[PDB]
């Protein structure tokens, strides 16, 4: 009876230990202009779901201050990896066969566990905040669109980005914006 | 390349 | 081919011809697109009387972008989307004469950099929901039966990157965050 | 679908890329011929080159009050690989898909909406008028290049309200005095 | 074959029979292009039917000089079955008249022809419309997809490497258009 | 070959 | 509907 | 889904 | 080598 | 019943 709306937030820039992978000032800034539109929007968002990752925590943080009393959650699945092997292969990056046989059955775990139509008991349209990674938001698109996979190296996500999905009751998936940074300067928009 | 309506099962 | 291609691909403002709120819509796109920093070499647009005044709003902000008017981008129904809206069923002849036209309309917009382009380009096209997405469905080399499956606000930006050894990039679809949510519409 | 559309698919004229005088001799030949036919034109569809819009412009000046209308499909390019037997595969790539989408929204029976007879003038190029042709007869398009139209030319195709197609003249120049014919 | 071969079918006049008034007129101006187009005419091929032999003479006149030829070959029938939609033996007969016909006078030109020739044509309706089928390979039983008005002239040029393209299909733009018939 | 009488739909 | 260069028996 | 990398015929 | 007795289209 | 010696990947 519900619709689903999902809002993925790409991590704001940070800096390339796990631990001391953390945002950028810049990335601060943009975490800070997504908190602004989203707080803007004039939604009531259910939760927010985040990568336990750190620069997905930072992010998390800031965006949190401007929707005060939004439930927060953490989660290993969507933590970043290696989905599947893109097609076309890119050279630069080339995991080896162990990362896409440990991320991608966590990664699609993630996509099974979080994209789905509302549960019949859901109540109201829903509003969701998930804060995570590039490659898992890309891969999270093209699953939803059942489009193939190995594509998800074909889109491409701004820091601090927000991709909007929409699932109706009936299970049909619209992609409503992909990588929406319009409300920050462009001078401060970042992919890496 | 033809859409699945029972893609998650629900 | 050296130079890679930059494509924004916009839809028309609200219409009814543009409503006042299109009109405001298309002024905030240009804005945006004029904000950029980008230095634009054309404005394709529709030769449909929205896309013209979208195009004639947004011109204003990027004077000097030499503009080009054309029928391939005009609004047509591509293909049958798959799965079937039932609120919503053109006839064979439609898909028959629109598909070829906006599929011509991607063969001849959507490549990679001529081998005698020099420089990257910054290009806009000015158009309509249902080619947009055919167009990006096309262009990521999707099944174009699923144009359908997206969604575009009127007066949204979308931007395609073609990299000059043929690979695709969707950087964005439909950024609208440029505009006051309560200013943002699909209809 | 009550009515038949006749289809005057004219070529442009010599030019070098603006028309030679020749050309424009030529562009006037055929817009005499077209206003002493006895016939009441309905619009003049044009390719948007630039020799198109010249020839265009100098037909119009023999039919005074029938619309004028510009299009992109109709440009020139290379449709298939003609077969016997040369540019790219880019090209039939693009102007295939663009000749073709021309082809089948401006080839086609009377709509409903159309009660009388229509004669319509449609001003392009050597490489669209024959694909047009051999597409209009369902002839293997691949062929298109086994017909050759002059400059100027008149190609009569005939839509009856059934959807049958009849070609009563392809590459007419006999309207021209013999020593002002040219093909490029 | 060395030579190029230009081939000008012609499309016998308005008849009754003999010809019409008006059908002598339309010969008449047929005859006046050709003269005019300033080429030198190797033969002139024409059909024994009345029509044919009267556009024939009519034309001759401004020809002079021009060999004259006579063929059962080139006589008006039906070729095929037109797609799309007389009895069976007639398109048995006339199919084989009509396709030795094209086949004796459609094609390249012989190795001793040194020069490109000019020859005119003067049939019939069917006869031409199946000609230019079968010369540019396109499917016979789409003769009757084409439309010849009297009088006109279809332009088939043979190259020496036996490519065939056709020039003008019914040409009658010579004739001032009140005198331009079908039938 | 054979003529499609659908060519442009509108059958 | 490949063209035959020996549609005449000249070549 | 497997990529065509002379999409455009540009390759 | 069968007889065809139509072959003149005439039965 | 065959024991596959990359189960996990790591040979
Ligand atoms: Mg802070
Ligand atoms: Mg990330
Ligand atoms: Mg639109
Ligand atoms: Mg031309
Ligand atoms: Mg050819
Ligand atoms: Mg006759
Ligand atoms: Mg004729």
């Amino acid at each position: 009876k519900a619709t689903r709306h999902i809002f993925l937030i790409r991590a704001s820039q940070y800096h390339v230990l796990e631990k001391d992978r953390t945002l950028t000032p810049l990335g601060r800034e943009q975490a800070e202009l997504t908190g602004l539109r989203l707080a803007s929007l004039g939604l009531k968002f259910n939760k927010i779901v985040h990568s336990s990752m750190t620069r997905a925590i930072e992010t998390t943080d800031i965006i949190s201050r401007h929707l005060p009393g939004v439930c927060k959650v953490s989660t290993d699945l969507l933590r970043e990896g290696a989905p599947i092997e893109p097609d076309p292969p890119v050279s630069h990056w080339k995991p080896e066969a162990v990362q896409y046989y440990e991320d991608g059955a966590r990664i699609e775990a993630a996509f099974r566990n979080y994209i789905h139509r509302a549960d019949a008991r859901q109540e109201e349209d829903s509003y969701e905040i998930f804060i995570c990674h590039a490659n898992v938001i890309r891969y999270i698109v093209c699953r939803a669109l059942q489009f193939p996979p190995e594509g998800w190296l074909r889109l491409s996500l701004n820091n601090g980005s927000i991709t909007h999905l929409v699932i109706r009751p009936n299970g049909r998936v619209a992609l409503r914006t992909l990588g929406d940074t319009g409300f920050m300067p462009p001078d401060k928009i970042t992919r890496s | 390349g033809v859409w699945d309506p029972n893609w998650d099962r629900r």
